[PDB]
């Protein structure tokens, strides 16, 4: 990549980042963003529940599918700051 | 077309200072005559070949010398006995009762004893005879040879990389970690599970038959299937013996955790688990940077963009990019300080968790790693720092970091030097008169006095990790916590185990000398961070020389005038804090090796009442254990460790002779010199041989060097020899 | 040199704490400290510590306290001359703790 | 503007049509970031065809020790026909005047490999060049295509041969045992 | 074996030599004309 | 040879040219200035680099200065 | 035990291996 | 191949003056005593059989060669070997006086420095050398290949 292929992202003198940081996001309503970001978070903090503290982890029987889902945790995180970026941006 | 062709300037100097700088200059290719960008990036990756060319003949050359010299066969047998063998010697100085001596490890020749661990890494990895040794030091031959053939190629015109290619920082970096970190990793797990369990299980795995042996009986049906717990079940029994089919598993992939009752060391299946998962991981990052396709991230956006609210950081990590990718030494300061970061962590974790087979009883080969490790740490750190000066001095541009979390730095350096200076006026102040008062309370016989300050806060990690001899009994020490209840049935009841028993250096049990001596390092630390920030901060200038930046890195001074300018360039601050990296790193080696010997023997006790004060340290550790050196040779004969001996009075020699160099300077001996060329030049027959270079005194910049590399030399060969024959003299 | 005389002969030094020569034992320590802390001034520059005390006078004028008298590193020569002091005051005093300690002791 | 071995990708930007065998088949774009390094193609085209050349060479030399016959079996009646137990039964003295008669053919082909010959042909190496000077231009161009061809196609058969000899242990409609 | 005699001397001394000389040899020579 | 810089801070207090021990600085009529001169090297390579001009310079920073740079027999002030 | 004959070709490799690196380092030094 | 000389002196200017490289000059010396190495070899050979090299398992002590015995190393060296090197050092010290010193007489060594040239190539010398350097080249090819030894092969095949 070379550094003319690069969008000026940079927004010191704005109050908010502007839509073109989120990349492939940057079109989804900030609705849809909080709710999907609420979801995940859900999601992720139950198989992360289920993994190890209603079950405790045991190596010969994981599932999978809860260590899938954990990493909606940081899905969750990213989504509720797109959610934040693009209310702040009405989008 | 003289020697410094790179430098004409040096060509057309008529003294001998025309070699020393050129050979001094020859790698610092940005100054070069008629150098351009493209030029210097294909140049160091030729360099860059030949380099690694060297690394692996080096290793090629342990290989075959281990192979064909050493005992490695007769070790395997009896590995906590027979002592691995480095080489020969052939020596026509020796004597008789040299050769006797030297001749030990169960062979007919003189050897050396190694204290690298390569034995013991190569039986881990699954070398069981010479020939192993030998094929493998074959294919790091052919592998020097293609390497070498690579860098000759990449200099020629057809297949001489551009400019674009060298700065696509993307590509590298997906390539670098997906496959120069993940692959390889993968690739060493796949080796592990294949060749060396099978060879610690008692199965002989080699090229020949390695297609047709399957590492597990199930073979990758539980892997496709996805029943992967089938690879961990039935692991290795606590009665296993390394190398026999005795009490021996199936697993293949396991998180036991602990150590290997028999070699006090980490599961192989542990070890290949680690870094099949760790290989994962890396593969995964390695998709992040946007290459070609769409997908991916773009790093100049993404630093570009990183600015927090209402100007916190300025305006944030505008023009990082740009600056990173446009100077090279920003990129090699960056490199080095992650390298000593790394080298500190493997010197840290090598003898707390002990990886390879017999190496917790081999205390020589821990101690000379340990050593070595943290003395490159050190080597390491003040590079990255040296050449962030060089970068604020060359490389920087305000312009473009006008207002950047960089230029930031700069703006508010006087208060980090401030404070800098502050932290370590108040750690120096109370350690040292911590450590006099315990001193003089010793001194006049009422150790009742003494100001000992237990590590709580030290204690009550090792407590958190799950130590209970302290009586925290917080976290993992209490058996009704949460995480110990989580992490029940997959690795503490190792880890608990392991971490618990005395016999062994993970989370070694800690007193008020650890908290004086940590505090020390502390101290040497905040010096050393002082002493380098503040030369990369003024480099570029000071209230003494506003126009540094002008006369560049490395300049001798400005003069006598405006009170003297001695040592003011920030090469100087490299100078000046070698000497504290040396200072921290004997410190804590002197910690480290210490704290091991008494252990070793059983004596801990010694150490927790006698480290407690200078006297103590000067009498227990320098003075008691300096015998079996200095009595390497004495009036009555020799021993094994004469060589020993030798070495630690001729690295004491070259300290001492860096003192001139570093005491003593130019003008003194440009006047000797000068009356030196009257005398030739006035004596007879003599006059007839002429030099072609005048001679002249050394820089002063070219002395401080030779005195700093006399100092440094001389550290590492006086300590080496004490810190491996006193532990090959006591065994313990 | 370094194991008969040098080796040998500190032990009635090093193990003089707790009874009537800790007095030179301290002293021998405290003589090795300065002789170890004259090296900085032996080694070092005028110009580093000119540098490192104006960024410590920034600290201080931050707080208004900076003096009228204002400070500056050694001169040249007057560096060399701590240097020396403090070497020869560490080495004699080095050699008179132990010289003194060993005779006390075996004499 | 679309490559016309893989009809709905881009053409590759290097790949021009000016070469033997060009249809536009680069995915990866191997000749593209050449290009844009600087180099040419003509170090790919030569290896290309001395792998082909190798390749085709080694099908026919495979398929032969148990067709046709293991020679008369001076020496070579203890070296198996199995063509991949046979690299590891070579005799001292033949495989090493094989190694050395390859050697000093690759070292002779090296420095018109790695020169600045501004005249050199790729894959003309004058070795059995005679015969190219009775015929013409677009009938050299169509030899040189079916020469690329055949070693194109041979580099996949032996690999194949390869691998069933290792696994299975004999080829298909061939090799029976 | 006999190749620790062959060859440390004519490593540690020929060799090295030859190189000193060399380098002196080179690091003397003027411009050319 | 070293090379000598003069900036228009100069005041003309001709202290360089005195300090100068190898005759490289000369006074010069200048308009800059109210003295009407200005230090000036039209002789840098005699030049030394003892910097005494830099030291006898009075004002907040050197209206004269010295870069080293290559080395001759003259700079090195060699008798041999 | 190692082979006569295996440290002679060993040291045959090591003398191309020799051979390279004086041409990698003439052609640094162009 | 004078191409391959052309790229050689061009890379290495300076040990090409001298005849140091691929020269006719350095070819023909090598012949000479690769000649005078055929002979010597066939000399020892029948001095052996003459059992005229004070010869057997008889070895050196430190006691009367020092360290360069190798009394205790693995390394046993016998009294044939110390006499043969003994000869060997005399054919050194007067092949050094012939070429350090004065070109007395018959032939230089360093091209007979004078800016001289080098003959690109009686003078079957040369062919001769290189008879007797390939019959050399094979012979090491035989002793580490076949593994039979030196003195045996010439023996046997001759
Ligand atoms: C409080 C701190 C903070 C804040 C406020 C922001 C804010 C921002 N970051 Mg982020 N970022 C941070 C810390 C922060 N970052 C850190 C510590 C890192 C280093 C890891 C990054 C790395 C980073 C990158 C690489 C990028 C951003 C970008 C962004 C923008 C988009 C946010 C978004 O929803 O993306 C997140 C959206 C998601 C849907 C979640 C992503 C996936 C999660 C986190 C991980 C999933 C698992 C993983 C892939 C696999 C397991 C291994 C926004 C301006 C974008 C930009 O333009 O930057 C200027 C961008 O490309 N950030
Ligand atoms: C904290 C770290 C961090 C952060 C802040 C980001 C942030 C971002 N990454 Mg990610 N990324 C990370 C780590 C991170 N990444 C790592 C470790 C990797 C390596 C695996 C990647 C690899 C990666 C790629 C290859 C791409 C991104 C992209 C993005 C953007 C996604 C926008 C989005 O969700 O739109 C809303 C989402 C959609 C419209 C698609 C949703 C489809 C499903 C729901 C995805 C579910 C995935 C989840 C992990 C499970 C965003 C700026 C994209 C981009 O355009 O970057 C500029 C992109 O192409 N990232
Ligand atoms: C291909 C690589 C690989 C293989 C063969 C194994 C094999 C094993 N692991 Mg696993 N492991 C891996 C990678 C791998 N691991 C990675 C990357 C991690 C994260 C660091 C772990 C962490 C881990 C732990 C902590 C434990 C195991 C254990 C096990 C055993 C049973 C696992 C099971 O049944 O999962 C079956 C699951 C599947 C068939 C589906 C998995 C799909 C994943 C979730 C896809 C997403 C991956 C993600 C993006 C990568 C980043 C990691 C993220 C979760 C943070 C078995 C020996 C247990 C063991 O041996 O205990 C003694 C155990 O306790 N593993
Ligand atoms: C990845 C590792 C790495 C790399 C690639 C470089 C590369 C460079 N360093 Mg070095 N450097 C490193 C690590 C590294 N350094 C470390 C660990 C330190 C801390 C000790 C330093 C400290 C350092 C300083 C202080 C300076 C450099 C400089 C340089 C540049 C010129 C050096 C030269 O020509 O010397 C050539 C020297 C020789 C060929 C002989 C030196 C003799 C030594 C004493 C003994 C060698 C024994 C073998 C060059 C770009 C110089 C620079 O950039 O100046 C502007 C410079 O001043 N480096
Ligand atoms: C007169 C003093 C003297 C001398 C001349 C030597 C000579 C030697 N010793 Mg030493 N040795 C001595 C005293 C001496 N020793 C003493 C008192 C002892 C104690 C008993 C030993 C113990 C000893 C041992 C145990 C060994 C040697 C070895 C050697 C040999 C090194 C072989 C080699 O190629 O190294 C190469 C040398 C170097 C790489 C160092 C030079 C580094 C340069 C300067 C770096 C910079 C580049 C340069 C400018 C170009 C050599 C014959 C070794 C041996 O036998 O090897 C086969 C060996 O293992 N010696
Ligand atoms: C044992 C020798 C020694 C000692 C004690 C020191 C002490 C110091 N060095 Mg170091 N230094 C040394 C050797 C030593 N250096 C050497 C050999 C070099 C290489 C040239 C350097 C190079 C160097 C540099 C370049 C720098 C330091 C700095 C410092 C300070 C570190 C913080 C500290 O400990 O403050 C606490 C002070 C002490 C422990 C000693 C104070 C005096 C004692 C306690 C006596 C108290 C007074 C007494 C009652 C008076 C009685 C008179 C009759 C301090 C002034 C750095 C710093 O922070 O500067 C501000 C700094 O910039 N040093
Ligand atoms: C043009 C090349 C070529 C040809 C003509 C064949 C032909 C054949 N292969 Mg294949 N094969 C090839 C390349 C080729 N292979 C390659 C490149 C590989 C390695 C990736 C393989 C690996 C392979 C295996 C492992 C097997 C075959 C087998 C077969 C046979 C059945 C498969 C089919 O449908 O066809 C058939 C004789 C099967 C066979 O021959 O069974 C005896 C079989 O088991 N092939
Ligand atoms: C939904 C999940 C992800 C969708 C794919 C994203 C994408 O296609 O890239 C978006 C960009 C194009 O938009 C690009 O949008 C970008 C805008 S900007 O530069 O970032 O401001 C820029 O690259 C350009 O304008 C435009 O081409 O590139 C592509 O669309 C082609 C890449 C798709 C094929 C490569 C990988 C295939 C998908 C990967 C697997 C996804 C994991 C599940
Ligand atoms: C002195 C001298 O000689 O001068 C030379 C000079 C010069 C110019 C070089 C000359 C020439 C021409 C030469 C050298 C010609 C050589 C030609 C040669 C030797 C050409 C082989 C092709 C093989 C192919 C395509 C194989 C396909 C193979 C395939 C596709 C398969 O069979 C696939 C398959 O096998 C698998 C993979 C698995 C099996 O289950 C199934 C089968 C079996 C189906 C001259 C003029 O003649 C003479
Ligand atoms: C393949 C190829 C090329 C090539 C080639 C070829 C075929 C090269 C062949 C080279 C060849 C065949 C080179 C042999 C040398 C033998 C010598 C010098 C032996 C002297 C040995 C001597 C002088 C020994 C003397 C003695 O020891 C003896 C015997 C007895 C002892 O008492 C002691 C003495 C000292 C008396 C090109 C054309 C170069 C281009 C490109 O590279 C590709
Ligand atoms: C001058 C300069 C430079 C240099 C610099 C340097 C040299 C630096 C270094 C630095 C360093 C060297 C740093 C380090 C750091 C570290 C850190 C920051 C760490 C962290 C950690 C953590 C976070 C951890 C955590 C954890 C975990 C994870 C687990 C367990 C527990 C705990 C808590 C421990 C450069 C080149 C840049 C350029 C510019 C200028």
């Amino acid at each position: 990549l070379d550094r003319s292929e690069a969008a000026d992202t940079w927004w010191g003198d704005k109050d908010y980042p502007s839509s073109v940081v989120l990349g492939i996001g940057k079109d989804v309503p900030s609705s849809i963003y909080g709710v999907t970001s609420a979801i995940a978070f859900s999601v992720g903090a139950y198989c992360i529940a289920q993994s190890n503290i209603i079950n405790i982890l045991s190596g010969s029987t994981v599932n999978g599918f809860y260590v899938a889902g954990a990493l909606l945790v940081p899905y969750s995180w990213g989504l509720h700051v797109a959610a934040w970026i693009q209310k702040q941006n009405g989008k | 077309t003289k020697f410094p062709k790179f430098s004409q300037a040096l060509a057309q100097d008529p003294a001998t200072r025309r070699i020393w700088y050129g050979i001094a200059t020859a790698h610092d290719l940005e100054s070069h005559d008629g150098m351009t960008e493209e030029n210097l990036y294909q140049k160091i990756f030729a360099s860059h070949f030949g380099h690694l060319a060297i690394i692996f003949l080096w290793t090629s050359g342990n290989l075959f010398h281990v192979a064909w010299q050493g005992n490695f066969q007769q070790w395997v047998l009896n590995p906590l006995k027979v002592k691995p063998i480095a080489h020969a010697i052939w020596d026509p100085h020796f004597g008789q009762s040299a050769i006797k001596a030297f001749t030990r490890g169960g062979v007919s020749y003189p050897v050396n004893i190694a204290t690298s661990g390569v034995y013991h890494w190569w039986y881990t990895i699954g070398m069981r005879t010479n020939e192993d040794l030998y094929f493998g030091a074959l294919g790091l031959l052919i592998l020097s040879t293609a390497l070498l053939f690579a860098g000759w190629l990449h200099l020629q015109p057809k297949f001489r990389p551009g400019i674009a290619w060298f700065k696509n920082n993307e590509s590298r970096l997906n390539h670098h970690l997906s496959g120069l970190f993940g692959v390889s990793s993968l690739a060493w797990a796949g080796h592990l599970i294949h060749v060396a369990i099978p060879e610690s299980r008692g199965q002989h795995i080699r090229w020949n038959n390695f297609t047709s042996t399957l590492p597990h009986p199930e073979g990758l049906t539980p892997f496709f299937t996805g029943n992967w717990g089938l690879y961990a079940e039935n692991p290795d029994t606590a009665q296993h013996i390394f190398g026999t089919s005795e009490g021996a598993g199936t697993a293949i992939l396991t998180f036991l955790g602990g150590f290997h009752p028999q070699t006090q060391s980490m599961w192989l299946t542990d070890i290949a688990h680690h870094h099949l998962a760790i290989a994962v991981v890396f593969i995964f990052a390695g998709h992040m940077y946007r290459t070609n396709w769409g997908i991916g991230h773009s790093m100049k956006e993404i630093l570009d963009a990183h600015v927090p609210p209402k100007g916190r950081l300025g305006s944030g990590h505008r023009g990082l990019f740009e600056t990173i990718t446009d100077s090279l030494h920003m990129q090699l300061g960056l490199a080095l300080a992650s390298l000593g970061v790394a080298t500190s962590l493997v010197a840290q974790h090598m003898y707390a968790l002990p990886s390879y087979a017999f190496m917790a009883k081999d205390y020589v080969t821990q101690a000379a790693l340990y050593t070595h490790h943290q003395y490159i740490a050190g080597f390491l750190m003040v590079g990255a720092f040296a050449h962030g000066a060089i970068f604020f001095v060359r490389d920087y541009d305000p312009e473009v970091n006008k207002d950047n979390v960089l230029a930031r730095m700069l703006q508010h350096k006087e208060a980090i030097i401030s404070h800098l200076s502050w932290v370590s006026l108040f750690l120096g102040f109370h350690t040292l008169g911590l450590y006099i008062h315990n001193d003089v309370c010793v001194a006049f016989g009422t150790p009742e006095k003494q100001i000992l300050f237990e590590p709580v806060f030290a204690q009550f990690i090792q407590a958190a990790s799950g130590k209970a001899l302290y009586g925290f009994d917080v976290l993992l020490s209490s058996p009704t916590s949460v995480a110990t209840v989580a992490g029940s049935k997959i690795w503490l009841p190792g880890w608990v185990e392991a971490i618990n028993s005395g016999k062994n250096s993970l989370f070694l049990t800690i007193g008020p000398g650890d908290f004086l001596i940590h505090h020390a390092i502390a101290l040497a630390l905040h010096t050393t961070t002082l002493i380098l920030v503040k030369g990369a901060l003024d480099a570029r200038g000071s209230k003494l020389m506003p126009d540094k930046k002008d006369f560049g890195y490395s300049f001798p001074c400005d003069g006598p005038g405006r009170g003297g300018t001695c040592d003011i360039s920030a090469w100087d601050a490299f100078y000046l804090a070698m000497f504290w990296m040396l200072n921290t790193i004997g410190w804590v080696t002197f910690y480290w090796h210490w704290k091991h010997m008494t252990i070793w023997g059983g004596n801990a006790a010694a150490f927790n009442e006698s480290s407690t004060y200078i006297m103590g340290w000067l009498r227990d550790y320098l003075w008691l254990n300096s015998s079996p050196l200095i009595n390497g040779y004495n009036a009555f004969g020799m021993n094994a460790q004469a060589v020993w001996a030798w070495m630690f009075l001729f690295g004491h020699l070259i300290w001492a002779t860096g003192f001139m160099f570093l005491i003593s300077w130019r003008g003194y001996w440009q006047e000797l010199i000068e009356t030196l060329v009257w005398a030739h030049e006035r004596t007879p027959i003599a006059n007839l041989v002429k030099w072609r270079d005048k001679p002249v005194a050394l820089s002063i910049v070219q002395a401080r060097l030779v005195g700093l590399a006399h100092f440094t030399i001389g550290y590492i060969f006086t300590y080496a020899p004490f810190v491996i024959a006193s532990t090959t003299g006591k065994f313990s | 040199w370094l194991r008969d005389f040098l080796w040998s002969q500190a032990s009635q030094v090093i193990q003089s704490y707790g009874s009537a020569l800790s007095a030179y034992g301290l002293i021998f320590l405290g003589a090795h400290f300065i002789w170890a802390f004259s090296l900085m001034f032996l080694f070092s520059g005028r110009g580093y510590w000119q540098e490192l005390i104006e960024s410590i006078v920034w600290a201080h004028n931050k707080l208004k306290l900076a003096p009228a008298i204002q400070p500056r590193a050694l001169s040249i020569t007057q560096g060399r001359a701590v240097g020396l002091a403090h070497y020869l005051l560490g080495g004699i005093g080095t050699t008179w703790s132990f010289f003194l300690a060993r005779i006390i002791s075996v004499g | 503007e679309r490559s016309a071995s893989i009809p709905f990708l881009k053409k590759p930007p290097a790949l021009d049509g000016s070469m033997i065998g060009d249809v536009g088949f680069d995915p990866l774009g191997f000749s593209t970031t050449i290009t844009e390094l600087g180099g040419d193609l003509s170090y790919v085209r030569e290896a290309e065809l001395m792998h082909g050349r190798q390749a085709m060479l080694a099908a026919v030399g495979m398929i032969f020790p148990k067709v046709f016959g293991k020679l008369p079996a001076p020496w070579t009646e203890a070296v198996s026909t199995n063509p991949l137990e046979a690299q590891y039964q070579l005799p001292p003295v033949v495989l090493g005047q094989i190694l050395i008669s390859i050697f000093i053919a690759e070292g002779l082909r090296s420095r018109i490999v790695f020169g600045n010959d501004p005249n050199y042909v790729v894959g003309d190496h004058g070795f059995g060049s005679n015969f190219l000077k009775g015929k013409s231009e677009a009938q050299i161009a169509d030899m040189k295509l079916k020469e690329l061809n055949n070693g194109r196609l041979a580099m996949i058969a032996v690999t194949g041969m390869f691998f069933q000899i290792s696994i299975k242990g004999n080829l298909w409609p061939i090799i029976d045992g | 074996s006999f190749l620790p005699s062959i060859l440390t001397p004519l490593v540690t001394l020929v060799f090295p030599g030859l190189c000193f000389a060399l380098f002196f040899v080179l690091i003397e020579q003027d411009e050319i004309a | 040879s070293h090379s000598v810089r003069v900036y228009d801070t100069c005041i003309g207090c001709t202290q360089c040219v005195r300090a100068c021990p190898c005759d490289v600085l000369e006074m010069v009529p200048w308009d800059g200035c109210k003295a009407g001169q200005i230090a000036s090297a039209p002789r840098a390579e005699d030049c030394i680099g003892c910097k005494r001009c830099e030291t006898a310079c009075p004002t907040d920073f050197l209206s004269v200065r010295v870069y080293l740079g290559s080395e001759t027999t003259r700079s090195l002030g060699l008798s041999y | 035990m190692i082979t006569d004959g295996q440290i002679f070709v060993a040291l045959c490799i090591a003398l191309t291996a020799a051979i390279l690196a004086i041409g990698l380092g003439r052609q640094l030094y162009v | 191949f004078e191409a391959g000389m052309a790229q050689y002196n061009a890379d290495y200017p300076w040990l090409a003056k001298y005849g140091f490289g691929p020269s006719v000059k350095a070819e023909r010396w090598n012949g000479r005593h690769a000649m005078f190495g055929w002979v010597a070899i066939l000399a020892t050979g029948v001095a052996k059989s003459h059992g005229l090299l004070p010869a057997g398992d008889l070895m050196l002590t430190y006691q009367d060669w020092g360290g360069l015995a190798q009394q205790g190393f693995n390394t046993y060296i016998s009294n044939e070997r110390a006499v043969i090197m003994i000869a060997h050092v005399h054919a050194l010290a007067v092949s050094f006086a012939a070429a350090f010193g004065p070109q007395v007489l018959g032939d230089s060594l360093t091209l007979l420095d004078g800016e001289k040239d080098e003959e690109p190539y009686p003078a079957a010398e040369i062919a001769n050398g290189r008879m007797a350097m390939f019959g050399l080249i094979s012979l090491v090819c035989t002793s580490a290949f076949t593994g039979m030894d030196i003195l045996q092969i010439v023996d046997i095949g001759t």
